[PDB]
């Protein structure tokens, strides 16, 4: 018998697992979460929120929590590539949406927007949140050993590592949340395509005051080349509290001894990079680590769910791995609660692959092309191994010439500083992923597309799959996103004027599926109001019609008007997919 | 301003509005704005095309920034004066056609950012260049010879001079590196010239911008 | 069968504290209602303003209490209930007051996570309509007057009109929620007639600003209750503190006589003058209202499918402020029964259980305010105020009453006897924290009801005996600090357990399997759950390690059970609570 | 700019019955709508602000007071 019986068993209490934790909280689903870890991060490793994290957190509760202590947009407004940090600079770009072409779009996308809070600051909110709820249980000092699992559920092996004793835990469902080299994905046999270890790096926390530098041109990232240093010898300066406090990465080649420890060492390499001796550096950590590039081919094996790291890495541009693990869980939870309630088959559980897979897959080449990219800022400069300090500063001083060297190394750093974009605003990547196979029934309609990079540029759409369009609406005098009344772990059928039967089929979709569907009226029947118009201009189909949201905020189906309300409670029986 | 007060009285005229309604016929009105007839469908786009003409007051882009001098103290290049579908009193278009505004763009001089505006004005005309705009410099000294007036010239991106961080100038300039954008004390441009080329025809051009003899 | 304008679950006629409250209820639980206020505004002037620590509880759980702390007055500068002759004069008596007094605040503290606070109504009213069209699951139509209503076996019909079009539609609801205030239509159109009496007395409020920092700072509380010298015992001012000290209340008690102009804003400028008995001081009027004290509770709070809360059920003098905290009370009582006869979780007779609960307690407060209101008398009465006495006359009986004589030993003996009666509305901690249900949604255990010999009104007993208030302890989820009172209600059946109470996991999947209902299993002090640091729960929980607390979304006891031996009796139990 | 309420705070063109009642109509204002806001912030080193003529008439002479080339003389 086991010493421990619980619905979902959550391996590891990093971003993945502690969202998880607070949207089953949220839920009201006891679980156990297990990390094996005394602590919470104590360096801060990722940092970037994007809009849709932000959606995530409105949606959990702890948005305030979070904006409380985060960098704000504005104070990311570029991206930098220069010589030395006090030397002078080479381009720059507008990032995360402040720059005046992209602003637009941004603002209108999303009720969030991007902010930088570090994972040791961000972990500690979710644990919060999750013990205020005291839904689930936190064990930190617990690792997960073995798994096996049967028709019935999931029988798991922990050590309490303060006592060393080992103990069971049944349970209907398992999270492996455990970050890469999953424990619980290697007992589940998936093996992940890609590679490891494809470079490696060595981050060092400090602070310093680099305001003179920074302040006059704000950006997450700085991105330096030592006149000297072969190009792939970038440095890397990020801001983690303006202008105070940053990391630092390093990129040493396959022959080279990293000693973390040296800290006189890493010292004068970052005074190298910064290019001024005269600035106190105080080193918080230094770590080494390994560039990986690999995505799980599949997520999930019967009972057991792998979300986060565990099934996705990649090198740390575009910061799409935590936003991508929050989303992840945020995927998985409201589907398993309603299997637990025995509303929803194992159908809907197999879901979570055929919807978060392709956006791993996707997030993971984004990021490698994105790592590429970054090469080729130096190479258009005329920067290649064995070249002095001298003939470095010649070629940044000689950039400006009037000559056609010059003329075409301009040229080339334009090109290369435009395809950066793909990292800084790639809006598509970041909102715009739709899921095109799941929990979703389609309406026959083709996918939405222009001739714009997907990639780059966010196309709003009520594409069943699509996350479901940021509009204002006024309820009373209190101004709310089309997100905020959606969400909150229900099924909401968005609705206007002629759209009455929309009533009596979510009302039979209840009796035929037991899962409610709340009808929710705009612009009619006292509803929230459209004050700009905005959401009769987005949602794509007419007045007496319908859009149909999850309880992810994704778009499960929608239909035209008022004329296929006979069909809403067999599309709740397939997105359910209910016997 | 006049066409913009017409316009606001079309909003009360779109929901039916009309002299002898009572309170409670035009709480009414409003109410009875989201019926499903004839009546209300019409007023319901006269709502929406009422309210869309108050733009022209509320982001009237073009007439706040976008006028331009098509005759005065300014030397037309031969272009065509630049124009688009768009609806010239809310949409502004940047140019240095000679008797625009000069265009903003960020520049940053050391670690002091500076728009292309700050740089230029403060009681003085200003010519703004680039790389391979050396010559600009003796045609600036002739002109003052010529006129009395000084010609600051000011490189972007060139000779240790402001940079243009974002390629923005690059972009708004509309002249080749080599060219000038010629700016007047008050911000407008009087003259502008595709490249290094034109140099020698500044003594003229200032002097016809002064009109003196 | 004609067709009605609007189906809707529940209808809530009334949008004050009650009305709102219960909005914010059915939000929180996600249950479509309507709601209609014969006002266009909310309420306009302050009014009532002591929330009491139970208030502060359902706050926390229905998630406005942050909100509601920022604007409020703490409870530290309601320190003391004083008796004086002017505000710039002498001072008569004076008690501790809400618990600050040290015989009392160790049991003010220990007894709830909250303590009490001071917000106006028209402060407060707001706050809860913003939660409300936050949540955004039913829908507040201000300027909206009920009209009349039939109902039958299945639902409640509603006329309604709308007062800006003029137009009158219908509302068919489940369940009907009056919350519609003083003189309750709803309750006219059930056949329920108030027990008690109207307008056993007139009153007039001035809500007005002035500095008066120099005669409340060194002394601060809320009331401050004087006799202006030459006057008559009835003609007691009553300063009410409303932002200190800068914001006031002033009431007067005009007798039978006495033409009273609400719109004279000189004369009433020119009493509070001489209340406060310093002519220098600038007194800037906002409002001031007539209004008429009431002394009545209805015999019924509900008749079928319609239910009554607040001031609809229940009318008194504000002495004790009871009236406020006791309408929050009635709303959260009574929310989350509907909710489990919308989801047909439970039958009617689980909606019977608001009258059984809720109606004693109207009793109990309309009572409790009224003898209150007694005992203010009993002040001026004892200083041997009279009427036809001279300015010159009182001044004498204040300045002989600290004299050698036989007189002034008996006279203050009679100031601390009616001094002592005061603590019946200053410090009345078991009326506001310590009602318990004895007939309702609840299984008693056999156990009899604790006593002691305290009296019951003074003070509050902790006791986790089956219709009682769940007992406050601290506890703590690993480095989260939180109360027994936070880690239940929120919507849901909560059991704590302990050591040894395993047992329970299998008794609650059976009853939820059963009833439908989802009771939720937390143990304290065992199996990695919340910890009781300094075993105060283990004190107050009256079962033992392995036994049970079952409580309801309202944080009331529905039942408890010494040991796990009991583990089996739970699905019958919860069958019972929710009367199926 | 440091006595003017900044652009944002005019975000919006209301239409409405009264400042209480319902509203009528709204469209953003002075480019801080989305689709207005990139051309704005493209256009100017400057946004819009509001200041009352009361005030700006006393900066405009203190400037001028404090330069001391010309003279202002009122009444
Ligand atoms: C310098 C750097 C910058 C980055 N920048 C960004 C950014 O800006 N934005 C962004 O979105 N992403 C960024 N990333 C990626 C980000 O760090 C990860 O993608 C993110 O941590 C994913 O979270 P996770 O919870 O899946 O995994 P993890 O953070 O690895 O957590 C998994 C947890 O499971 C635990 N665990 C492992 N094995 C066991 C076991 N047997 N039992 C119990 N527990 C176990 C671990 O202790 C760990 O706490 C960055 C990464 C680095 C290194
Ligand atoms: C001066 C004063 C001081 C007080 N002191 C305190 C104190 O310190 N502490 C305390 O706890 N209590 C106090 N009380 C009691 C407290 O003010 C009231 O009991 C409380 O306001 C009751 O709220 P309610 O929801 O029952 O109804 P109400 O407050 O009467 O609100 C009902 C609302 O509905 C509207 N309405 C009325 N009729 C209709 C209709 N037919 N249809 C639709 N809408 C309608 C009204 O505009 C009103 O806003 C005091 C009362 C007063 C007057
Ligand atoms: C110039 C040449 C270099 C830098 C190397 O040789 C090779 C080519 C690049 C490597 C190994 C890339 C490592 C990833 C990196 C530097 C990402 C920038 C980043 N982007 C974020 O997006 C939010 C969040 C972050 O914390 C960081 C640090
Ligand atoms: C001295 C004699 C007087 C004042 C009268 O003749 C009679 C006896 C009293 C009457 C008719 C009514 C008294 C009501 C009152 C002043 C209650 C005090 C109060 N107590 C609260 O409890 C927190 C909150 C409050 O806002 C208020 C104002
Ligand atoms: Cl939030
Ligand atoms: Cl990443
Ligand atoms: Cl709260
Ligand atoms: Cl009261």
């Amino acid at each position: 018998a086991p010493d421990i019986r619980v619905p979902v068993l959550i391996v590891g209490g990093g971003p993945a697992g502690l969202t998880a934790a607070l949207a089953l909280s949220r839920y009201g689903v006891p679980h156990l979460l297990v990390n094996r870890h005394h602590g919470t991060a104590h360096t801060p490793r990722a940092h970037l929120l994007n809009q849709r994290t932000g959606e995530i957190f409105r949606d959990l509760g702890i948005a305030d929590r979070v904006e409380a202590h985060a960098t704000p947009g504005h104070l990311m407004a570029n991206h930098v590539f220069m010589s030395t940090f006090a030397g002078p600079e080479v381009a720059r770009i507008g990032a995360y949406g402040n720059g005046p072409d992209r602003i637009g779009e941004y603002r209108a996308a999303s009720p969030s927007g991007l902010c930088n809070l570090p994972q040791h600051l961000l972990e500690p909110l979710l644990v919060e949140a999750v013990q205020e709820a005291c839904v689930g249980q936190l064990r930190f000092g617990h690792e997960f050993v073995s798994l096996e699992q049967d028709e019935h559920g999931v029988t798991s092996r922990i050590t309490d590592r303060r006592t060393g004793r080992d103990y069971t835990v049944r349970s209907d469902y398992l999270i492996g949340a455990d970050g890469a080299r999953s424990r619980v994905l290697a007992q589940l046999g998936i093996a992940l395509d890609g590679a490891t270890g494809i470079a490696r790096a060595v981050t060092t926390w400090f602070e310093a005051d680099l305001s003179r530098y920074s302040a006059h041109r704000p950006a997450l990232l700085y991105m330096g080349a030592v006149p000297g240093s072969p190009p792939a010898d970038g440095r890397v300066f990020v801001s983690l509290r303006p202008w105070t406090e940053w990391l630092h990465l390093t990129f040493p080649p396959p022959t080279a001894d990293v000693d973390v420890e040296d800290h006189e060492a890493v010292r004068a390499g970052i005074r190298e990079s910064i290019g001024d001796p005269t600035v106190d550096v105080t080193i918080k950590n230094v770590s080494a680590w390994e560039v990986n590039s690999a995505v799980a081919p599949r997520y999930a094996s019967g009972r057991v769910f792998c979300v986060g790291d565990a099934v996705h890495q990649n090198p740390p541009t575009n910061g799409l791995g935590l936003n991508s693990a929050v989303a992840d869980s945020f995927n998985l939870c409201w589907k398993l609660k309603l299997a637990l309630e025995g509303l929803a088959g194992p159908g809907l559980l197999d879901t979570y692959h055929d919807e978060r897979q392709p956006v791993g897959r996707q997030i993971v080449d984004r990021a490698f092309r994105s790592m590429v990219d970054l090469i080729g800022i130096p190479q258009a400069l005329g920067f290649t191994e064995g070249q002095s300090p001298e003939e470095q500063w010649r070629l940044l001083d000689t950039l400006h010439e009037d000559t056609e060297e010059a003329r075409q190394r301009r040229a080339a750093l334009a090109a290369a500083t435009a395809a950066i974009h793909g990292q800084a605003n790639a809006h598509g990547v970041e909102l715009g992923y739709r899921y095109r196979t799941g929990a979703l029934v389609p309406d026959g309609t083709p996918e939405p597309a222009d001739e714009r990079d997907p990639e780059l540029y966010y196309r709003a759409t009520t594409w069943p799959g699509a996350r479901l369009p940021h509009a204002w609406l006024e309820n009373g005098r209190h101004r709310c996103s089309t997100l905020d009344v959606t969400g909150r772990g229900r099924f909401t059928l968005l609705t206007g004027p002629g759209g009455e039967p929309w009533r009596d089929a979510a009302r039979d979709a209840a009796l035929d599926t037991g899962v409610e569907v709340a009808v929710l009226p705009i612009g009619a029947g006292g509803g929230p109001r459209d004050p700009y118009g905005t959401w009769a201009e987005l949602r794509e189909v007419e007045e007496s019609g319908a859009v149909l949201v999850r309880p992810d905020g994704h778009v499960a189906w929608r239909a035209r008007d008022h004329g296929h309300a006979k069909e809403l409670p067999e599309v709740m029986a397939r997105v359910l997919h209910q016997p | 301003a006049f066409r913009s007060m017409v316009d606001l009285i079309g909003i009360p005229q779109a929901l039916g509005f009309t002299e002898g309604q009572s309170p409670e016929e035009q709480w009414r009105l409003l109410d009875t704005l989201h019926e499903d007839t004839e009546e209300a469908r019409q007023r319901r786009a006269a709502l929406a095309a009422a309210t869309a003409a108050i733009h022209g007051q509320a982001n009237a882009h073009g007439v706040e920034l976008g006028y331009r001098y098509r005759t005065g103290a300014l030397v037309p290049d031969g272009t065509p004066e630049p124009a688009d579908e768009r609806d010239p009193e809310l949409y502004y278009r940047a140019t240095t056609w000679p008797g625009a505004r000069l265009p903003h763009a960020w520049l940053e001089n050391g670690r002091h950012r500076c728009s292309t505006l700050d740089v230029t004005g403060r009681g003085r005309f200003t010519l703004l260049t680039g790389p391979g705009g050396e010559p600009w410099r003796d045609a600036a000294r002739d002109a003052a010879l010529d006129t009395g007036v000084e010609v600051a010239v000011l490189p972007i991106g060139a000779g240790g001079g402001p940079r243009d961080p974002y390629g923005t100038w690059a972009e708004l300039r509309e002249v080749e590196e080599s060219g000038a954008v010629l700016v007047r004390p008050d911000g407008h441009v009087a003259w502008r010239a595709r490249d290094h080329g034109h140099a020698k025809e500044l003594p003229e051009v200032m002097a016809r911008v002064l009109h003196q003899p």
